RNA sequence: ACGGUCGAACUUGACUAUCUAGAGGAAGUAAAAGUCGGGUUUCCGUAGGUGAACCUGCGGAAGGAUCAUUAACGG
RNA sequence: CAAGACGGACCAGAGCGAAAGCAUUUGCCAAGAAUGUUUUCAUUAAUCAAGAACGAAAGUCGGAGGUUCGAAGACGAUCAGAUACCGUCGUAGUUCCGACCAUAAACGAUGCCGACCGGCGAUGCGGCGGCGUUAUUCCCAUGACCCGCCGGGCAGCUUCCGG
RNA sequence: AAAGUUGCUGCAGUUAAAAAGCUCGUAGUUGGAUCU
RNA sequence: CGGGGAAUCAGGGUUCGAUUCCGGAGAGGGAGCCUGAGAAACGGCUACCACAUCCAAGGAAGGCAGCAGGCGCGCAAAUUA
């Protein structure tokens, strides 16, 4: 959370290899919205967002609702 | 250090199989190793067994008869899908006429044939014959 | 197998099956936990606690009779200390090893020895920061060690 | 210098026999260093000479 | 030991890949040196102008002459040998003469007796050395 | 016609890369039968001795063919 | 008398160390395995690209010192052709201090962690159980032996487990 | 395709080609029972 | 050029897919446009760059990776019906 207004999310997922029938462990960055609604959010904790139209020119989706972080209160 | 408790049990029981041994003991014990032995039992391969109850993981002593040749362990469990499952079997299993594949699915820890009338998939365990 | 070490001990406690309070022993749960508070305000480790209930008082387990264990019991009542127990013992043999070190320039024996320890406690930060039982921000320095301890 | 060292030599001498055998040492060394790449130099060109006379320039008519 | 988890599927691959690279057929195809230092340039056949003709000595335990022709590509330019097959095919083929030539069989290696020699001759002016040697056509010049 | 925008391309130096003529230098090949003429068991890493081999100094290996003796020891 | 060097015999298939390696006496300093625990924490773990410490000998920089040995080198012997062997002397080096290099047949020519499958009695450390001999019969425990057992090790022997 | 001579299925590393001099260590990979 | 797909193959796999279907790109190279619902179109226009045709020496007209065909290229590929 460093740019102004925007946040940088990540998405891990397993990807399958059918030669080897086992899987890869990636990820992909997304950059989206964050409105100014949703205060004190805290490095590492989960976030349900939605598809929109595009904001800027990496900015695609829109912060719908956060979760805290498992360990902190 | 130790993983996959199910391989040394079944090694375990193997290498005593193998040796000409009457009986087994194996540790530690979980539930997998339990319904393995169990479904084992039910195609009349082992035998009965005792599980020692000490308050730490316990153990389990394995009484054995002459019926097994080979109890083998799938590392890693592969997800077995029904169209997928004769792949399987034509490898493992030496003929069409013996030997299983343990497989546990939601309805629980099976045989291939038992997963193949319940219409379910699940993942890979073992195979004996 | 040691972490550190390429010995392989077996040399361990073992308790016996019966979990429940032996009939010789006369003390309850409350003056067992007196005695430990007594003894946490003398000064001691959890260990060193159930060492001397294990010696003098005959307590053999006191999560068998309390149903608590020590440092369970001083962290309720408010005595625990604020870095635990095993990385406050490793931190001071780092900061020993490094006194030494600072007298003795030429010891290679002390200085990959002294690594060992510091991966020792690297490994116990880590968890502990995992466990929320230090501040993420905790950091071990090699400059502020002895002030620590 | 090839001289053998008596016990009463004393510092500025011993010292300046020293390292004028090191600077000997030295020089010596970069004498073989260039005698190894000028061989390497030239058995790699006599090589290639070599295998020009394999592939052409061999035969009878 | 190999990695048999499950998600060591990249490891697996990669270490596959980059022993791949340490085999001599798969280097040989895909690493597209051989494919630049090959005469032919991948092509099956050749055509020629011929330079010279030279006599190849056997290799030792055999005692004999190869009657090879030197040639010189249109192509790229470069210049190989190529071993005329039959006895008296050698007639047929002059200097300056434009000839086909396609190699032994063993992908790039010397065959046989001859050293050094990739190639063998199949067309002579537009006929082949088969018909010739058999006299079932004419050549021109 | 002024100005602006998009803008092919032109000219000048730098980094290159490619095509293509070359005086000369060093070679080799075919043609001259032309002229003169004993030591080491097998090694490894470094350093020296004319580059390499090889030998030696130092430190390492066996990947080198164990015969004979060995119960008292108290006063 | 002095100078630098080296810690023989005891020294073993014995011990310690991650390895390279480690052998006179005493004192100090900080570590370490193992064993014993009915102590404490409660998964904190295993292997590990990147990265980091140590790393025989030989070698290179700056200082000191040079007893022995000693590559190079100098002579002397020896020969159809000897220019390697041999003998005497001897430079760098071999020694110590502080910086470098990261190499060995750096070997068990055998990755590390964990499980199971025959046997035996010797040894090192620790612990347990003991009739007895010993400290000139020891007044009690304690050290040395003797007999078994358990745990971790350095090893050996035996076996048609099987490869 | 033969090629189980690229091996996930499914290879090998005492002597035939091969285990890093040794240890730590982040990323990666794997991770003991136990809750009908 | 990417897919559908093709060859081989116990099972896994390996290799190819310029090519008639779908989508993309380009009309010798880039660039700018007019008209039109739709083009940065080239069997439309305007340039510069590279080749090139008719010349009366002033000027004009170019774009077959469309169908046949030709040259060249090559080991390699058809009728100006």
């Amino acid at each position: 959370m460093k740019m102004q207004r925007t946040i940088v999310i990540r998405r891990d997922y397993l990807h399958y290899i059918r030669k080897y029938n086992r899987f890869e462990k990636r990820h992909k960055n997304m950059s989206v919205h964050l409105s100014p609604c949703f205060r004190d959010v805290q490095i590492g904790d989960i976030v349900t967002v939605g598809e929109c139209r595009p904001l800027s020119k990496t900015v695609r989706f829109n912060v719908l609702k956060v979760t805290k972080a498992a360990g902190t209160k | 250090v130790r993983m996959n408790v199910l391989a040394d049990a079944l090694k375990s029981i193997n290498n005593a199989e193998k040796r000409g041994k009457r009986q087994v003991l194996i540790r530690p014990c979980s539930k997998v190793i339990v319904r393995f032995l169990t479904v084992m039992m039910k195609h009349g391969y082992i035998g009965e067994f005792e599980i020692i109850d000490d308050h730490r993981a316990g153990k389990i002593v394995v009484n054995l008869t002459g019926r097994l040749n080979k109890c083998g362990v799938i590392s890693p469990r592969f997800d077995v899908q029904l169209k997928d499952l004769e792949k399987w079997q034509n490898n493992l299993l030496p003929s069409r006429q013996f030997g299983f594949i343990v497989l546990t699915t939601s309805a629980g820890i099976m045989d291939h044939e038992e997963a193949r009338r319940k219409h379910t998939g699940g993942k890979i365990l073992g195979f004996f014959f | 197998g040691r972490m550190h070490a390429p010995g392989k001990g077996l040399s361990q406690s073992a308790l016996p099956y019966r979990r429940s309070v032996p009939t010789w022993l006369k003390l309850t749960s409350d003056d067992v936990k007196e005695q430990i508070y007594k003894l946490a305000k003398k000064g001691l480790t959890p260990s060193q606690i159930g060492v001397i209930l294990r010696d003098s008082h005959g307590v053999a387990q006191v999560r068998f009779v309390t149903g608590n264990k020590i440092l369970r019991i001083l962290k309720s009542k408010g005595l625990a200390p604020d870095l635990p127990e095993d990385l406050y013992h490793l931190i001071k043999k780092a900061v020993a090893v490094r006194k030494h070190l600072e007298r003795n320039r030429k010891d290679k024996d002390a200085k990959f020895r002294l690594i060992l320890i510091e991966s020792r406690i690297h490994r116990l930060a880590r968890y502990y920061k995992t466990k929320r039982v230090l501040p993420p921000n905790w950091k071990y320095e090699s400059s502020t060690a002895s002030a620590l301890v | 210098s090839t001289q053998p060292r008596s016990k009463n030599e004393s510092k500025e001498d011993k010292r300046a026999r020293k390292q004028a055998i090191k600077e000997e040492r030295k020089e010596r060394r970069v004498e073989k260093k260039a005698n190894k790449l000028a061989f390497k130099l030239e058995k790699r060109r006599q090589e290639k000479e070599l295998l020009n006379l394999k592939k052409n320039v061999e035969g009878l008519k | 030991g190999k990695c048999r988890g499950l998600r060591t599927a990249r490891k697996l691959r990669s270490h596959r890949r980059d022993q791949k690279w340490h085999d001599k057929q798969y280097k040989k195809a895909h690493l597209g040196t051989a494919l630049k230092a090959n005469p032919f340039g991948g092509a099956s056949h050749a055509k020629g102008i011929v330079l010279e003709k030279v006599g190849v000595e056997a290799k030792q335990p055999n005692s004999a002459i190869r009657k090879c022709v030197r040639v010189q590509l249109i192509k790229n330019g470069k210049k190989i040998t190529a071993f005329v097959p039959n006895d008296g095919c050698l007639n047929f083929i002059e200097e300056n003469d434009e000839v086909l030539v396609a190699g032994f069989g063993r992908k790039g290696h010397a065959v046989g007796d001859i050293p050094g020699v990739r190639f063998k001759v199949v067309k002579v002016a537009n006929v082949s050395l088969l018909a010739l040697y058999k006299g079932k056509k004419e050549r021109p010049r």
